[PDB]
């Protein structure tokens, strides 16, 4: 249909947009922020995929959960995300953000960003490469490629 | 005629924003020894176009503290006025014609100012309180510094008028004739257009985002076009005013790609300062136009009105 | 006639009406900022460009130093606005209500005040038919402020280094 | 060359302008056509109405503000 | 007219853009995502309280030597007049009162911030 | 008298009510004040340009600098009752009476 | 490699070109094939309108001559 | 009271600018030059009240330059008769009026 | 002149910049009137025909005003031209 047709193309271009502009809020926890500092890195460069560092929550749109989420630090975690505006993505990334990780059994420990935020991509590792963040990045990226909310909505 | 004369001047200078942008983060990441943005099209000339849908289809936010008339208004105001500084400007011809086109600069920028200033209250955060009074210091020094700098300058040329400024330098160069007030203006710009290493309105490592914390999606893409806007006319005023252009009547087009070549000079330069220096802190900067720009600004005042007295060279009034 | 400088004299009363009800030095500096531009304009249709754009950067100017001041010295937790008080409403509105029963009496009548004698007609008519040639006059008027006027130069500057100085001596304190 | 010119060009204005006013006010109790309001004889530049006052709104802004819109 | 026309032009396209960008998205606000942002904790106070400014003096000096340049700006016109030896003394005078100020102001450590 | 010095004299009437009717804070009546000279300055430009009195188009200028000089010395003052007191409020300048 | 930047620099090279290139033109067919008359001051004004005056078309830039005295 | 220093020292500090009938730029006259210098001259060395009483015609005359009251009458007078007979269309504007004609250079 | 020559050498060592600007402000107040151009610029602002040059009634007795602007008398530019 002609409709269908017409908002299939124009959330190919929204989906394109929001994909091939990607930016972090500049947060990290432990030991896995090196790691995307590395990924920031002339060796991974992420700003050639569109991917830039901003400080302000209200200019990002993923979150990269990179480090270990401490009880006396979820609060704060929760307080940027939903300052985040939408649409916002979360990538956990290293065994302290997916799950416990070596601290998983403690009592100052959350074990698991998830427990808190809507995780979108989990990145495996302690820490994961620069090159495992990077594939993560792109994972998220064809993820985003795949959504269809203007086709959803004509169907709604 | 007029009106697409308008929109001739207007959209034109959009896409240079946007493409200075792509410009910018691949200069910075060449001279970081990285490539910067060259994936969302060939050699990244996608990118710009890209972030601009992205902020615009992304949702905009007014915080639950912000005074909502001002905080929308802000960058209204700076957009509008980035976009009015182009109008006086002779690429060989003005869109306006204006006998006072300096002051009316002057002013112009005065009032661009209070953008910053009214989007940093009207948020309601000590974050952006701080980039706006940032700001304030910072207008004081610059415009102090900058009013004096281009009172001398002109004087060289005999009045307000930068079709009157090819015609003074349609031989030799403002820079070579008063090259020190040249590099005192260009350290005024940067300072005026919130460059580095003045970049301390908006200093994401001190504040979080300074003045622009709490804009998202469409409003603050409104702030970031007038910067980049603003950097560019300023670029272009000073290659006007320091480095002119030979002008052909009949073929005018010359003089526009010469003018052209030297402000993405003067702009690819604002890059590499900003790629090669680290920040100030604003204490320094009134400190250093107060206590060492302002002194020389005034004896090199004093000079360039003596200068045409003694040598038999007052410009033509008109 | 299209009535532009009416206009602009009606705009330059409503930013007056407004800092003078006086919601909050932020936005009584924002309606001294609007008068200003709006009395740059009015004596830009009159004449003087370089008097108009003087007193626009002047009070451009001047306005900054009073945000600063009233961030810090000014400020409270609830800063009003014109519909925030009662009060400042009040004035706001009677300041308004007067301005317009002024212009729409001047338009339809010729409207003798208490004070003056007003006539509805155009400022386009009250103007001169002469012209000048390859000169400004308030150009000139304005710089023979060095060839003539030795004396305000002198006076000015003496006030100017007086005011420095005296500003420094008030701030003392001790 | 201009000076002539712009003379014969105001007092052919100001002569229409009259001619004008004998037609207007023609049955007005006390009014005289062509009175003067200086009690001198001395000749008094037209101030910006005398000449274009009943002629049309182009011509008027055109007189009174061409040359500061000219941009 | 012209300079009218011009500043309709680039005010409607700026509120045209804002206007975009408050409508064409879609909007999910609640009380967390609209609350003031301090790093993630809660502010302890309120961004409406008085904020020392320790440059004080420096503005006000600002708004003196703000006139010193409309002072100084018709100084271009004023070199095209035969008194010429006068409008030097005159302009050389004023520059040396304003030099004269800021030389008294930074012996006297008005240039320096509070402490 | 065309209706533009009307209104400009009813703006120079309006800022010097408003300044005879202080509210809680100084600055504001500062305000007031600043905008009473805005007043002039538009009035005095606008009849010297009408009757083109060429000399006295540097009066303006000078009423705009003394304009300042006023408005540092009320800043000045400002700020010494905000360090007195706390507040810019004119009700704590009350330990004189008449 | 340092030459991939040229494109983007081209793009805006070219973006830039365009407002000054415009603007001539517009002036050069709004003013008869001539540059747009500059009038700084009342003489330059009143020769304008003169031209006017002269022209019998309403425009200034329809400019007579010899042929036009006699 | 008045210290008539500039009279005693022969020095000019403001009466260069007191008139608008002095020393100008360029020589560039007043709006009002001609009245201003008559009632000057006609009242020029005989006091206040003399030149009240009897250089009140040249006062008039230099008022009604400055202010264009009368005038201003005549002519809203005059168009005030002018709209009332097109409004019963009893008069019709000249086309030299109307803008169809050709005007002198 | 040694107590001179030693502040100078302390000042040039510690404020490069104040020395500069003294140095250039006393040059700016101090070279023109020793300049013999200051004249030059006072001749040719008169020089410069800004309003018309109303011509003069002939009574007779003017051997020095010209009859025609290319009569020898009245003044010339010809230091002007070449300068
Ligand atoms: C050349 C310019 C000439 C101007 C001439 C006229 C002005 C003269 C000088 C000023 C004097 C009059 C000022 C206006 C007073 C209006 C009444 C009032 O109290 O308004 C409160 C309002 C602030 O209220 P608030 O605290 O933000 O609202 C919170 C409420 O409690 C609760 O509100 P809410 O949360 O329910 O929100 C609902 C609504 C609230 O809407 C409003 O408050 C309407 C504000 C506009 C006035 C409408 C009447 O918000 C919106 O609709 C959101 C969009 C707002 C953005 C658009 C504003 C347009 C302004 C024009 O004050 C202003 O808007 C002040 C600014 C007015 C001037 C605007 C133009 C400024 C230009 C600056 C640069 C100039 C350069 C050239 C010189
Ligand atoms: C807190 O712990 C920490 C971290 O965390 C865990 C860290 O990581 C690090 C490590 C730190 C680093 C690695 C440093 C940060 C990394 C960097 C790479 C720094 C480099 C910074 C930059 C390169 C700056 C880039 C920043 C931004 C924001 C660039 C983004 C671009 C924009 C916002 C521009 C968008 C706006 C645009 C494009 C305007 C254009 C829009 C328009 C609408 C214009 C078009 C208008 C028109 C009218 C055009 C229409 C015309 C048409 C259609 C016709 C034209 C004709 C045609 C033919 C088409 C540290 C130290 C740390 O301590
Ligand atoms: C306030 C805005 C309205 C008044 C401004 C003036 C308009 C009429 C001007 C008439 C005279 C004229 O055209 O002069 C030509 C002159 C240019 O010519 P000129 O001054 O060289 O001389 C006229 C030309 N000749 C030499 C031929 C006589 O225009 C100017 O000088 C520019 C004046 C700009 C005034 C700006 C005031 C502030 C406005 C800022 C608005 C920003 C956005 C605000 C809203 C944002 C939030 C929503
Ligand atoms: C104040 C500005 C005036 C001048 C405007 C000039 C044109 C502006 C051009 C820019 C538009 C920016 C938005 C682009 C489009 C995307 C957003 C969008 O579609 O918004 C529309 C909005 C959308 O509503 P929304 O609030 O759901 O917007 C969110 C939209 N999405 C989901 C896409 C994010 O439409 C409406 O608000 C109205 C919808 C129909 C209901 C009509 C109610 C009656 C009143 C209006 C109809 C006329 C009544 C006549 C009779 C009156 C008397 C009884
Ligand atoms: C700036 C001012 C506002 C502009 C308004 C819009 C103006 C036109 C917008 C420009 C559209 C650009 C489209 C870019 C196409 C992407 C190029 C291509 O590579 O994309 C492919 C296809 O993309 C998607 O299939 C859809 C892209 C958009 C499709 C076009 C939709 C219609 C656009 C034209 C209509 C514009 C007018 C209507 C809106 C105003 C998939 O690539 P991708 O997998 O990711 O790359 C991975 C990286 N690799 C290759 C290294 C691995
Ligand atoms: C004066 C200067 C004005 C501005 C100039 C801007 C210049 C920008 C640079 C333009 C270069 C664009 C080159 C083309 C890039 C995309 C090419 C291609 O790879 O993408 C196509 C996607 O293209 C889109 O679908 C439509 C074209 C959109 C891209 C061209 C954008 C042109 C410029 C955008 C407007 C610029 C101004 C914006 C305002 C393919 O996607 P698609 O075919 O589906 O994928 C399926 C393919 N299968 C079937 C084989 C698997
Ligand atoms: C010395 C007396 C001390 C006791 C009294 C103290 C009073 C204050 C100090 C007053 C000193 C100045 C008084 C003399 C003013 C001169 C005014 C004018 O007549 O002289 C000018 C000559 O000026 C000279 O160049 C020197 C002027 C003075 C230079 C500055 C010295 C004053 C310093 C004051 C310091 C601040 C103290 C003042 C406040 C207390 C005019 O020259 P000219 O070119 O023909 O004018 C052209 C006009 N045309 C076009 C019609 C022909
Ligand atoms: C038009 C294009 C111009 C291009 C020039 C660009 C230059 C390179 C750009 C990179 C610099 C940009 C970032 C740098 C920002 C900071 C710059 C800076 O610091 O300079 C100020 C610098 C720092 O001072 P401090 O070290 O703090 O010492 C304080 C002592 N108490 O000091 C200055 O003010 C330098 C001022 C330069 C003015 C030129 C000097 C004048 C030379 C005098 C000779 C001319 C005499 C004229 C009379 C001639 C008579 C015949
Ligand atoms: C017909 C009405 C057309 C659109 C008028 C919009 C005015 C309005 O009421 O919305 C205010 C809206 C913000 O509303 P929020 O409180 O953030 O939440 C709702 C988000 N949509 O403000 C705006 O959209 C900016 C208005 C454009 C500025 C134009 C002023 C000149
Ligand atoms: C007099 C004719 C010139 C007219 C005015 C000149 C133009 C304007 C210059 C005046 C502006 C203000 C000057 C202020 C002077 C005193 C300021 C001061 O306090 O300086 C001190 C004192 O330092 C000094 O050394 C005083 C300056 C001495 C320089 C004067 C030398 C005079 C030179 C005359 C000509 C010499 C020619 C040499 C040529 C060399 C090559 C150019 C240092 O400041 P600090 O507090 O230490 O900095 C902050 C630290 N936290
Ligand atoms: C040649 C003629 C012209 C040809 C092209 C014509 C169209 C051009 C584009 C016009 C502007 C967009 C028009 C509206 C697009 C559809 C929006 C829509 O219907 O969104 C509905 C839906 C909302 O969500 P829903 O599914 O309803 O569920 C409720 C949520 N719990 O889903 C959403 O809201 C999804 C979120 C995004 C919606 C806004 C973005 C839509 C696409 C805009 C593309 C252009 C962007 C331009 C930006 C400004 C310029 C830079
Ligand atoms: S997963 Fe490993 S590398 Fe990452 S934060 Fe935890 S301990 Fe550090």
């Amino acid at each position: 249909s002609r409709g269908e047709y017409v908002v299939a193309k124009l959330d190919d271009l929204v989906n394109w947009a929001r994909r091939s502009s990607l930016w972090p809020m500049t947060f990290g926890l432990a030991c896995c922020a090196v790691e995307m500092m590395h990924m920031a890195a002339p060796r991974y460069d992420m700003d050639r995929f569109g991917v830039v560092f901003r400080a302000s929550p209200r200019q990002s749109d993923v979150m990269i959960v990179a480090g270990t989420l401490t009880n006396k630090m979820a609060p704060a975690l929760r307080k940027v995300y939903d300052q985040m505006p939408e649409p916002r993505y979360v990538v956990s990334m290293g065994s302290c953000a997916n799950g416990g990780g070596y601290y998983h059994y403690s009592y100052s420990v959350v074990r698991g960003c998830d427990r808190i935020v809507p995780v979108d991509i989990y990145v495996p590792g302690c820490p994961p490469t620069a090159e495992a963040l990077l594939y993560g990045i792109l994972q998220l990226q064809r993820k985003i490629k795949r959504e269809k909310r203007l086709r959803i909505w004509y169907r709604r | 005629m007029f009106m697409i004369n308008i929109l001739s001047l207007i959209i034109p200078i959009l896409l240079a924003v946007a493409f200075l942008t792509l410009v910018e983060r691949k200069v910075l990441g060449y001279m970081q020894l990285r490539k910067g943005p060259n994936v969302v099209g060939p050699y990244g000339l996608l990118q710009p176009i890209a972030d601009a849908l992205k902020l615009f289809t992304k949702e905009p936010l007014r915080p639950a503290t912000s005074s909502i008339s001002m905080f929308i208004i802000a960058p209204i105001l700076a957009l509008s006025l980035a976009l009015t500084m182009w109008v006086p400007l002779p690429m060989p011809y003005p869109l306006i014609n204006m006998n006072l086109g300096v002051l009316f600069m002057l002013a112009m920028s005065s009032l661009a100012v209070y953008s910053i200033l009214w989007s940093g209250w009207a948020s309601n955060s000590k974050y952006a309180l701080i980039g706006a009074l940032r700001a304030v210091a910072q207008t004081i020094s610059y415009e102090v510094t900058l009013a004096i700098i281009l009172l001398s300058v002109l004087l060289m040329n005999g009045s307000y008028t930068l079709s009157t400024l090819i015609t003074t330098q349609e031989h030799i160069w403002m820079i070579f004739t008063s090259w020190p007030l040249a590099m005192m203006w260009f350290i005024s710009t940067l300072a005026e257009t919130n460059r580095a290493p003045f970049d301390l309105t908006e200093g994401e490592s001190e504040l979080v985002s300074g003045f622009n914390v709490e804009y998202a999606a469409g409003p603050f893409a409104m702030f970031f076009m007038a910067e980049y806007a603003n950097i560019i006319m300023m670029n272009a005023f000073t290659a006007i005013l320091f480095l002119g252009a030979s002008h052909d009547p009949h073929t005018p087009e010359l003089y526009t790609i010469n003018f052209v070549l030297k402000t993405l000079a003067l702009t690819i330069t604002f890059l590499w300062i900003r790629a090669s220096y680290p920040r100030f802190r604003y204490d320094q900067l009134m400190h250093l136009l107060w206590k060492s720009f302002l002194p020389l600004t005034l004896a090199l005042c004093m000079w360039h009105i003596s200068l045409p007295i003694m040598t038999a060279s007052i410009p033509p009034q008109s | 006639t299209m009535y532009i400088a009416f206009i602009l004299s009606t705009i330059f009363v409503i930013g007056f009406v407004g800092f003078s009800s006086k919601p909050s030095p932020i936005y009584g500096g924002l309606g001294l900022i609007v008068s200003g531009g709006v009395g740059c304009g009015i004596v830009l249709n009159f004449g003087g460009s370089f008097l108009g754009l003087m007193v626009f950067l002047i009070y451009l100017g001047g306005m900054l130093v009073v945000f600063g001041y009233t961030t810090a010295m000014a400020t409270e937790m609830y800063p009003e606005v014109w519909v925030s008080n009662k009060t400042v409403f009040g004035a706001f509105v009677s300041g308004l209500m007067m301005e317009f029963c002024m212009v729409y009496y001047a338009l339809k009548e010729e409207e003798v005040e208490i004070i003056f004698k007003f006539n509805g007609l155009g400022d386009w008519v009250i103007y001169d038919t002469g012209d000048s040639g390859f000169f400004s006059e308030e150009a000139m008027g304005i710089a023979a402020l060095y060839s003539y006027g030795t004396w305000l130069v002198i006076v000015t500057g003496w006030s100017l280094l007086i005011g420095v100085v005296v500003i420094m001596e008030i701030t003392r304190g001790n | 060359l201009f000076q002539a010119e712009k003379d014969r060009r105001v007092l052919q204005m100001l002569r229409e302008n009259l001619e004008e006013e004998a037609i207007i006010m023609k049955d007005v109790p006390d009014w005289k056509v062509g009175e003067s309001v200086f009690h001198t004889t001395r000749w008094v530049t037209p101030m910006m109405g005398e000449l274009y006052g009943l002629r049309t709104n182009e011509e008027i802004l055109s007189a009174t503000y061409g040359f500061i819109w000219y941009t | 007219m012209n300079i009218m026309l011009t500043l309709l032009t680039n005010v409607t396209l700026a509120s045209l853009l804002v206007l975009i960008a408050f409508w064409l998205p879609q909007l999910n606000a609640y009380s967390e995502k609209t609350s003031p942002y301090e790093c993630g904790f809660d502010p302890m106070g309120s961004a409406r309280l008085p904020f020392s400014m320790k440059f004080f003096l420096v503005a006000i000096t600002f708004l003196l030597f703000d006139l010193e340049i409309a002072l100084l700006l018709p100084l271009p016109w004023a070199s095209q007049t035969n008194n010429l030896k006068t409008m030097l003394t005159m302009a050389l005078f004023l520059l040396i009162l304003l030099a004269a100020s800021l030389a008294y102001e930074w012996t006297q450590k008005g240039l320096e911030w509070a402490e | 008298m065309p209706l533009v010095y009307m209104n400009i004299i009813m703006a120079f009437a309006i800022a010097l009510a408003g300044l005879l009717m202080y509210r809680s804070h100084l600055m504001s009546s500062l305000l007031c004040l600043e905008g009473m000279m805005l007043s002039l300055f538009i009035m005095s430009t606008l009849i010297i340009l009408n009757t083109h009195f060429t000399l006295a188009n540097m009066m303006p200028i000078i009423l705009l600098v003394f304009a300042a000089c006023e408005a540092a010395l009320g800043l000045s003052l400002l700020v010494m009752v905000s360090n007195t007191y706390g507040t810019d409020y004119v009700q704590n300048l009350n330990l004189l009476q008449c | 490699m340092w030459f991939e930047i040229l494109p983007g620099i081209a793009v805006m090279a070219a973006c830039l070109f365009i407002p000054g290139m415009a603007t001539a033109h517009i002036h050069k067919f709004t003013n008869g094939g001539k540059e747009k008359r500059v009038a700084h001051f009342s003489y330059q004004w009143n020769l304008m309108e003169r031209d006017r005056c002269i022209s019998g078309v309403n425009r200034y830039h329809v400019t007579k001559g010899l042929e036009n005295i006699d | 009271p008045f210290f008539d220093v500039q009279k005693r020292l022969g020095l000019d500090l403001d009466r260069w600018m007191t008139i608008q009938s002095a020393e100008q730029p360029h020589k560039i006259p007043g709006r009002c030059h001609a009245f201003e210098k008559e009632w000057i001259e006609c009242a020029h060395g005989i006091g206040g009240i003399r030149a009240e009483k009897e250089c009140k015609i040249e006062f008039d005359d230099f008022v009604e330059c400055l202010l264009r009251q009368k005038t201003m009458k005549r002519l809203s007078a005059i168009k005030r008769q002018r709209d009332k007979l097109i409004k019963e269309g009893k008069y019709t504007p000249p086309p030299h009026h109307l803008g169809k004609e050709d005007p002198r250079p | 002149a040694g107590r001179i020559a030693s502040f100078l050498k302390n000042a040039w060592a510690k404020e490069p910049v104040l020395v500069a600007s003294f140095a250039i402000g006393g040059l700016a107040i101090i070279l023109p009137s020793l300049s013999p151009y200051t004249n030059y610029a006072i001749r040719i602002n008169r020089a410069t025909p800004y309003n018309y040059p109303v011509p003069l009634r002939d009574d007779g007795n003017m051997p020095d005003v010209p009859s025609h602007p290319q009569d020898p008398q009245g003044p010339s530019l010809e230091w002007l031209k070449n300068l």
